[PDB]
């Protein structure tokens, strides 16, 4: 596979998102790390899909809403940052105030 | 008996006139010459040539022209050439490039490249071998950054920092004698070569100089500490006395001066201009004009390399995030629009291709990616071939001229700039055996094996529980060169002459090889291999358009790069 | 324009091995009952005793085959092989201890070979 | 007052006459004798016996017959017996096997096994305790292999290599003085005992001998470096002078000789024949006949152990892959069919059961599995019980004779072969406290705790954040014996007498315990505990059928093994 | 659980295969590490199922076809090797030229 | 996300449970580490759901039965212990003899 250090780490984000998504699906309000994991994995998968940085900056604000998360979680998350390989190489996506 | 070329290349790697594609780029390198004697190629294994009385000599002791290590059948890509040879290593240094084996029975054996009882073998047939990358713009922020660098073929980190302190997150600076001592001690555990930069700030000489005497290998002037005329001047006076290099991130704000004022303070003295395009910092908008001057050694950092469709969006926001700017402060918005400029980023691609920007670097973790200096160098070269065509200098078919121009940017040139090219930065006899093997399909993307001081330090290798090392998962892993006290012998801490003379290594109990920084003050742009062009670069203050020899330098951003989604899991 | 990452585009032509060196064809038989495989760079006179051939014709020579390949003799198999000349200093040490010096010392090599039962000393 | 046997065994572990199943095998071991005094068993905890004035003595200082560590109620499985005892450790060595506690008030206390203020306690009730495994066929290719070994109860690695260099990927060789020095330094960071083999190749003595003087602990002759009559001879002349062992992987190709020629070169001198069955290498097809000779110490490597339905398919392809063979080269196909032979693999099972092959080993990462030497030993013994029945020597019910025969293969015998059994290889007074605790349900599969020099080095233990150490995830983890400078005191670097006399440890700054290799040249097959059989082994050159005492040795491959899918996640 | 070092590592292969399978399911052509992960996990799961080494050598060549992967990926993968616990203990499976 | 050391480790338990559940779903009798992983993940998810320690001590004995696992596995597992964050902080759940 030739995994480098970041590829190994970032597998854990995908896993945490899968965990969080299962928790959401059984009706739980998500907590801080769960919410971050879901939005982060969404960004990385979006890059893999070939979306632009600008698309993901916009879409990332609509992945979870305040009713999906516990009290205070929206205010705990000022932004979520993630780097992934786009068709044009690694880029940084910052989603500002992802959950209103 | 004759062997067809396809079969020959499959068995021994390519020979004279054969070409090899670099990863999934459009770039082809051609074997220029070959040191072998056809029929007497060295190889190792069951029934192969390097066996006692045959290709291995059974008579000579280690001291008697025998090697510690032979890399067989390497395709060398280096500023010195693109060519096929065996590489011989002894006492951790490259001692021979030529033809290894046994003079008993083989023709054409280089006299000090005897394979004997003492000799280990690495098979490099079908591999491209380069010097280890020399990254001269490293922020020491997170120790996990070292493996990231090794995995993309970097073997020397020059820069500064104390971990994730704000000073270090902004600037390549380890400030003052105590922080320098502490980080020299930390370096004993980092499996990579290191040199540390002190704070190039002050209005008196002594506070700056005491950093050099404490063990710093250079200085960094950074606008976040005040890139004023005084700090510039004092740093260069210190550097001229101490024979170390100064790197600069200039006054973006033009607070105390414009570019011309910084150049006046420099006063013709040698300086390394970091992220010379300026998205990474410097006099807005015209910093890149530095790269035209004969006393400037100009480098890029990697996030602008090359110009792509996501670059601007990404940087405008990256800048906003890491400088804690607000969209509702008009000054901050105007600042970002003055600093992140497609006009200068596009011109930067071209300036690299022209040999006007001499070096690449990361800016690891402070607007730059620790494991993408080598990667983005080749993506730039590929984009330039596609957009500008083969360079006029190419001999039909191949991209050798471009490949030598671009490999120099991350190997020999940063080493020359930093005063360490006597030790590292190229595959040459007499230099430290920091070598990177690449499978051509992964060239510039993921290193196969990284050799440090003659022992493998990092490798893409599989299941440690398996019968053989190739089963999954194949991942980058630290090897025996990083374990125990071998980490001391396989890596170099580069230090100032004065700190070495004053016994700092003994005082601090440093066990690593100690490298001396020297010959930094008597060089210039002319000394940058394959990248020695001086010219008047004009940057229009209204439009940011860049002109050289009266021609606007512009190119388009690309939507796709090679060395990208074919390879990476994320 | 399909891209195979890292692919070769080899030049035209062929590579001649061991160019300019004298070549000699000899017949060799495996008189033993187990297979014998012989590498490209072993001094040919010093191969397994149970290979029968004109041992003198193996002195100062090795197989004329690509570096790192071998010739295989199944039990009872007789075949022709082509030899080339050793190069460099044309000295051999170790292996079967039949030479330990210049390959020019044919009488001494053959005397040792005969005494030790290397088949085909004439 | 009397306790029924079931309850007694549940509380204190089994006692005389009780049997315990080895993992999920059909093998049962029986307690032969018990050193306790019933009613005065040592145990530790709230309201238990080892408390001040009670089972712990409160008077004596550490020097006064007090232990540093007591393992209570161990079921010892060793070549010396299968029996119940407390084990006492002091200064990192086993100092007493018997009955620990306090002579103030207890009967039958072994005089130097006082539990005092200085004494730590490990509860071994209900555990099987063995010596650490001695793996004498290790390729040092990937440092991640060390934990793999510890997890299956291996505590000494003997072999060679410099990392994933082709020489090392093929051969257990660290070649020449410089590579040896570098790997001795690397060894300072490996949490396991180590001895390094030099290249047993050359036609002059000095190039071989200088490796011994540099710190090698032995030599390896390997066909990939030319396993010629000369290299064999010179290596054994060196070994006889130096008092170190030579391992051999012979000339599979029969290029310079057949088996008889290799034996003539050996000339009655002591040698360790690696992977003697020959799938792992050696004179085709008859190498295994080596194991009949009195001067040969024969080992197997583990992928042929035991003979299973997937073994051949797996090896035929494994061989093809790691030797880079082609299906369209008839020589390579004939080579594979001559080397991978069900006839000799099946006979190898039987030769182990008969005590004709004396040792097991891994061949870690070069046709062998770093963490399966112990595992496959017991799978072999279990298969042999199923196919051949209880051995004639068994005393009704138990498999004690077989268990002592087989435990010897990976503990004492490799230690004797290598000249290190004065230090390691068995649970005996005066030897280094390398001890492995096993839960019987996991015996031979996953070690509970691995003790190195009297401190736990590796353990299956749970969540480090939990209230107690047993919650999930329970995984193998390095313990405090591996941390800081304690790694120096808990592990031994084995070296030649000459390198020790010449001060190599001081020259290189080695801080590990230094073990001397000795008494390697004056031993033979007769010295292999429980595995001392010499006989004429005939291997038919046409059919590969193996005969001993005129009987064909054959058995069937099995479709299923114990110690397999019940335990492993992959 | 008593996880050993290989069990821990090999969980990552399963995870990477699950990731890759999700990417394939949403219509993406798979890349080099994705393809390797899918085939590797298939081998290990096949061993767990009790298939033979020979079965897996054959089946492994039919898991992904060239239309499932990006240009050049078939030629990048000369073979895939994996070890797993079969009913008869650990064995090595090598799948040669898995994607034509 | 601010993952601490235990959060990182415990992701692996979830992953191993997901693996085991896939094996069970395709008809395999589960082995020792598989069974432990499934029950452990069940406990941790139950804590996340807000069940009590006492509920999980009871429920954990009904997750897998002897027909779900290989011979001898029920007798190999004396108990399973797991810590997780309940609504009232980290607590230890011990399930005694989970598979009869
Ligand atoms: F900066
Ligand atoms: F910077
Ligand atoms: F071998
Ligand atoms: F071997
Ligand atoms: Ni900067
Ligand atoms: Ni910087
Ligand atoms: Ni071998
Ligand atoms: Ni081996």
């Amino acid at each position: 596979m030739h995994l480098n250090p970041a590829e190994k780490e970032k597998l854990q984000i995908f896993l945490a998102s899968e965990l969080l998504l299962r928790r959401k699906a059984r009706g739980l309000k998500l907590n801080y790390p769960e919410a971050v994991a879901i939005i982060t994995s969404f960004i990385m998968e979006g890059a893999r899909d070939g979306k632009t940085v600008a698309m993901l900056m916009e879409e990332g604000k609509h992945v979870l809403t305040r009713d999906d998360v516990m009290e205070g979680v929206p205010e705990m998350i000022d932004d979520i940052q993630a780097e992934a390989t786009f068709p044009d190489g690694t880029k940084l996506v910052t989603v500002h105030n992802p959950i209103s | 008996m004759k062997i067809n070329r396809q079969q020959y290349a499959e068995s021994y790697g390519p020979t004279v006139g054969d070409e090899v594609r670099l990863a999934d780029t459009d770039l082809w390198i051609e074997v220029e010459k070959d040191y072998t004697t056809y029929g007497d190629e060295v190889n190792f294994g069951g029934g192969k040539v390097l066996r006692e009385g045959m290709g291995e000599n059974g008579t000579y002791t280690r001291t008697e022209n025998v090697l510690d290590l032979l890399l067989t059948n390497a395709l060398i890509l280096d500023y010195t050439g693109i060519y096929k040879a065996d590489i011989g290593v002894k006492d951790g240094y490259i001692v021979g490039i030529g033809k290894g084996g046994n003079p008993d029975i083989m023709d054409g054996v280089t006299p000090n490249m005897i394979v004997g009882t003492a000799t280990e073998v690495i098979a490099a047939e079908g591999k491209i071998v380069t010097a280890g990358g020399i990254d001269t713009h490293v922020h020491f922020i997170n120790p996990d950054q070292v493996d990231v660098a090794l995995a993309n073929g970097i073997t020397t980190l020059f820069g500064g920092g104390t971990g994730p302190a704000e000073g270090s997150k902004a600037t390549t600076v380890t400030p003052g004698p105590w922080n320098i001592e502490k980080m020299l001690k930390s370096t004993e555990g980092l499996p990579i070569n290191v040199g540390i930069l002190g704070k190039g700030h002050g209005s008196s000489i002594a506070p700056i100089m005491e950093q050099i005497d404490a063990g710093a290998a250079g200085l960094k002037i950074h606008e976040d500490w005040g890139a004023t005329p005084a700090s510039i001047d004092r740093s260069l006076t210190v550097a001229d006395e101490a024979d170390v290099q100064v790197a600069i991130h200039s006054d973006t704000l033009n607070e105390a001066g414009f570019l011309e004022d910084t150049l006046r303070a420099i006063n013709g003295r040698v300086i390394h201009s970091f992220h010379v395009e300026g998205a990474g910092g410097g006099h807005a908008p015209d910093i890149m004009a530095m790269a035209g001057h004969p006393n400037v050694l100009p480098s890029s950092t990697n996030p602008t390399r090359p110009f792509t469709v996501n670059t601007i969006d990404e940087h405008l926001d990256m800048l906003m995030v890491c400088h804690h700017l607000k969209q509702n402060i008009p000054e901050d918005v105007a600042f970002a629009d003055s600093r992140i400029r497609p006009e200068t980023i596009a011109a930067e691609d071209i300036l690299h291709d022209l040999g006007i920007i001499s070096m690449m670097s990361t800016d690891a973790l402070a607007m730059g990616r620790a494991g993408e200096m080598v990667l983005r160098t080749w993506q730039t070269a590929d984009k330039m071939k596609k957009q500008r065509g083969p360079l006029a200098e190419e001999k039909n078919g191949s991209d050798n001229f471009r490949l030598k121009r671009y490999v120099s940017k991350y190997t020999i040139n940063p080493a020359i700039a930093q005063g360490i090219a006597h030790e590292v930065g190229s595959i040459e006899e007499g230099k430290f055996a920091d070598l990177v093997l690449w499978e051509p399909k992964f060239f510039g993307v993921k290193a196969d094996r990284v050799i440090k001081g003659g022992i493998i330090a990092y490798a893409q290798i599989g299941d440690p529980s398996a019968s053989i090392p190739t089963p999954q998962p194949v991942m980058g892993r630290r090897m025996y060169g990083t374990v125990g006290d071998l980490i001391h012998d396989t890596n170099i801490t580069f230090m100032s002459k004065s700190s070495i003379q004053q016994g700092v290594p003994a005082k601090l109990g440093l066990k690593r090889r100690i490298g001396t920084v020297k010959n930094c003050r008597n060089i210039g742009k002319k000394d940058m291999k394959w990248n020695d062009v001086t010219t008047d670069i004009d940057i229009n203050p209204e439009t940011y358009e860049v002109k050289v020899d009266g021609e606007v330098l512009t190119c388009e951003p690309v939507k796709e790069l090679p060395m990208a989604q074919r390879y990476f899991l994320f | 324009n399909y891209i195979v990452p890292g692919e070769y585009r080899v030049a035209e032509g062929e590579i001649e091995i061991n160019a300019g060196r004298e070549k000699t064809t000899i017949r060799v038989s495996n008189t033993g009952d187990r297979p014998i495989q012989v590498g490209s760079h072993i001094h040919f006179v010093e191969v397994n005793k149970e290979l029968l051939f004109d041992r003198a014709e193996g002195i100062g020579r090795r197989l004329n085959i690509p570096s790192g390949t071998a010739a295989r003799f199944e039990p009872g198999e007789e075949m022709e092989v082509e030899l080339t000349e050793l190069g460099g200093n044309r000295e051999v040490f170790g292996i079967s201890d039949l030479t330990n010096g210049s390959v020019d010392n044919k009488e001494l090599i053959l005397q040792r070979a005969k005494e030790l039962g290397y088949k085909g000393v004439e």
